């Protein structure tokens, strides 16, 4: 999910521009639902995720927000010294303690009903047992406890008018989330709220505490200890699924170093002073096909072809790949170009050199991938930095910089010796596969698809009924702009395919299933009506309901 | 006692929703998910709630069960009732009002079978009415849980354990150090503007 906001100060005609990209993949119907929503306080516009009360990205016509991925840990795993003589009794304190159990029934259709338990302790409820080891692992969460208060937390930031209101609303969230502020006045903020529990310095972040009572929470963090940066001297903020704030340790789930793909939007912040809104919206453009690892191996590739000899040995490939501007060209599709194939096939190569010797044969398949997009294997809705790609990165920088208190994963050889050897062994295994020349090397083009069934694995729609377009986009499911002119109030939004999700007995469709998935395409965005005045003037079909509840 | 909710929907078929009660409010946004995609939530709740294997039966290798066992797993029921009701009279209107809009169209739904859609038809069972509950678990299931409850530290220490085997407690947990760092590299990429 990424977001970048940007100052009227940076912006040539002075206005505030909040553009939200958040990738939770792509899935028909929309993942998306627009609404517009007036009276009883609230005076909203924009569009949310599923069908959530609250509105995760859009306008108040005071003051814009969005959202992204939760970079900060809320979660800890306990590991709970289980009796050798019982298994529902564990080590807590002093002395043992018996599990707490409940009985859910699963019902299925055409069988018979089916019965399971579910074991507790006193850190939270159990995931994995291993009985030969002795060992059961518990779930234990922060913001457990506090589900409603985050969720009415993120309601109540509609009816703020300034950043004061925004920020006490961030301290009542427990989750793990990121917050972005952008006002007509000109300011631009972000913040992550998150319940942070105080851990010991006897507990180690990325593997599971001791469940025994010695390693414990101490408590709840403040809310100083959250990161918050409001009006960079810089006139922008950022944010790609990165690292939250610069003092925050990397969690279980989430690890970053220096080559990341928050790089591919900040890079096009340093080439001019001041730019258009029009131009501000085309960093979409160039950042959904330009590669994420290509920023980082390009200067690790310009001192091979010298002075390394011109023998012909290989260097063939070797001075093409320099002419790669690291972007994804259609032609049938097809890559035009032998640049990506030779690329791609390298890193595969490289993981194979270095870590697959050290790594496990059970984790071996977390480095082995390359993280790139394809055509037909299902891709994630969000293309990265694969975790063999990121050890690759910051042991390359350790031969340029040596410690003797950390080992190098390259040991013997040197960075210039592997890398000769993986490009001899992706050349090796194209010349078997595409022939001998060189020029008509190819792979196919990653195809944007819009599954039926959505992220958890349950199908959203009949079988079959999927959208798919040639060319993969990075972008997000959603794209919102938020645009602070001197009038001046502009939201503008991209949600494919459309609105409606209807499809009648017959089998015909409604007219807003297509509408928005051919003009999400092109990169370009429909206008959404905001105030009072031009809502009853642009309306198509007005419907009045009558209600009578009782207090 | 009886208030009018007017809904007004755009160029683009998008709903614009007025009233002047908490109740009213999310009436006509809960009647207007219902007339765009009345199938893809009855699916949602299921999936965040457990009750997919209700209606989809047992999957080519119980995929649809095994996976509803690891979904009501993962929260505790009697913990989410007490928060709802611990809600003010206005706060609980919220959720009230979204499962009474949404069981108003869903009503009408058995009165004129050409408001139907084709899903239910293909998939071959009846829609169910919407709770309170129900909506509060939509978005719990999907926010909360898929993006701040990401754990990998199970899996993490499986790796550690195996590199002790083979390399020791000395170039094991150093080896472990490199492919899966503490802290990250101390010149990463932030979004808060360093010094
Ligand atoms: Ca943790």
């Amino acid at each position: 999910s990424n977001l970048w906001s940007t100052r009227p100060e940076r912006v040539q005609e002075g206005s505030t521009v909040l553009i939200n990209g958040p990738q939770f993949g792509w899935y028909n119907p929309a993942y998306t639902y627009g609404i517009g929503l007036h009276g009883a306080g609230f005076d909203v516009v924009g569009n949310t995720p599923f069908a959530y009360p609250i509105v995760l990205f859009g306008t108040n016509s005071e003051i814009a927000w969005g959202a992204t991925a939760g970079p900060q840990d809320v979660v800890d795993i306990y590991q709970e010294k289980l009796n050798p003589s019982r298994a529902d009794q564990y080590w807590f304190n002093n002395a043992w303690r018996t599990m707490e159990q409940r009985k859910e029934r699963i019902q299925v259709r055409g069988q018979a009903d089916r019965e399971m338990t579910i074991w507790r302790t006193v850190h939270g409820p159990v995931m994995q047992f291993d009985y030969d080891q002795g060992a059961a692992y518990s779930k234990k969460r922060s913001w457990d406890g506090y589900e409603v208060q985050s969720l009415l937390a993120w309601l109540n930031v509609a009816k703020a008018r300034n950043w004061t209101e925004f920020l006490d609303q961030a301290s009542k969230m427990a989750i793990s989330i990121n917050w972005y502020y952008a006002d007509k006045h000109g300011n631009i903020g972000y913040v992550s709220p998150a319940f942070l529990p105080q851990r010991p310095a006897d507990q180690d972040i990325r593997v599971p505490a001791k469940g025994d009572g010695s390693m414990e929470w101490l408590g709840i963090k403040s809310f100083d200890a959250i990161p918050k940066a409001y009006n960079p001297p810089q006139g922008y903020l950022v944010n790609w699924n990165n690292k939250p704030a610069p003092d925050k340790t990397n969690t279980d789930t989430y690890y970053w170093t220096y080559g990341d793909r928050m790089n591919e939007l900040v890079s096009q912040y340093q080439q001019k002073d001041l730019f258009s809104v029009q131009e501000i919206w085309e960093f979409n453009q160039k950042a959904s096909y330009s590669d994420v690892n290509w920023r980082y191996f390009r200067p690790h590739l310009e001192k091979l072809a010298q002075q390394l000899p011109a023998d012909d040995s290989s260097k063939a490939a070797l001075t093409m790949l320099l002419a790669w501007d690291g972007m994804e060209q259609d032609q049938g599709g097809q890559n035009a170009g032998p640049a990506r194939v030779l690329f791609k096939t390298w890193l595969e190569e490289m993981y194979k050199q270095v870590l697959m010797p050290v790594v496990p044969e059970s984790h071996r398949a977390m480095y082995s991938q390359t993280g790139f997009a394809t055509q037909q294997g299902p891709n994630p809705g969000s293309i990265n930095l694969s975790m063999g790609t990121k050890v690759l990165l910051r042991a390359l920088v350790l031969e340029a910089h040596p410690d003797p208190k950390r080992v190098n994963v390259f040991g013997e050889r040197s960075s210039q010796e592997i890398m000769h050897t993986a490009l001899q062994n992706a050349q090796a295994r194209l010349s078997q596969e595409q022939g001998a020349q060189m020029a008509r090397w190819t792979m196919p083009t990653s195809v944007h698809r819009f599954s039926d069934k959505n992220f958890t694995g349950t199908p959203q729609t009949m079988p079959g009924n999927t959208f798919a377009f040639t060319g993969y986009q990075n972008r997000g499911t959603e794209n919102n702009r938020v645009v602070f002119d001197a009038k001046g109030v502009e939201f503008c939004d991209a949600m494919p395919p459309g609105q409606s999700g209807f499809t009648d007995r017959n089998g015909v469709r409604s007219p807003h299933y297509e509408d928005q998935l051919k003009l999400y395409e092109n990169f370009e965005c429909k206008t959404m009506d905001v105030t009072h005045a031009d809502i009853r003037r642009n309306a198509q079909s007005s419907t009045m309901l009558l209600i009578q509840p009782q207090p | 006692q009886v208030q009018s909710v007017e809904v007004m929907r755009d160029s683009y078929g998008v709903p614009h929703v007025f009233a002047d009660s908490h109740y009213g409010l999310y009436y006509g946004y809960g009647y207007a998910v219902a007339q765009d995609r009345l199938f893809q939530m009855d699916m949602a709740r299921r999936s965040f709630v457990g009750t997919t294997a209700a209606v989809l039966g047992p999957g080519e290798q119980d995929a649809y069960v095994k996976y509803d066992m690891q979904v009501r797993q993962n929260f505790t029921p009697a913990s989410i009732q007490r928060q709802i009701a611990a809600l003010s009279k206005d706060e609980r209107d919220i959720f009230r009002g979204y499962a009474d809009g949404y069981n108003a169209y869903l009503e009408q739904v058995r009165r004129r079978p050409e408001l139907l859609p084709k899903e239910y038809v293909d998939f071959d069972f009846q829609p169910e009415p919407l709770t309170d509950f129900d909506v509060v678990m939509i978005w719990v299931g999907s926010m909360a849980n898929r993006f701040s409850d990401t754990n990998l530290e199970v899996t993490a220490l499986a790796m550690r354990q195996s590199l002790e085997k083979q390399h020791g407690p000395e170039r094991g947990r150093a080896l472990f150090d490199e492919l899966l760092w503490i802290n990250d590299t101390t010149a990463p990429t932030t979004v808060p503007a360093p010094a």
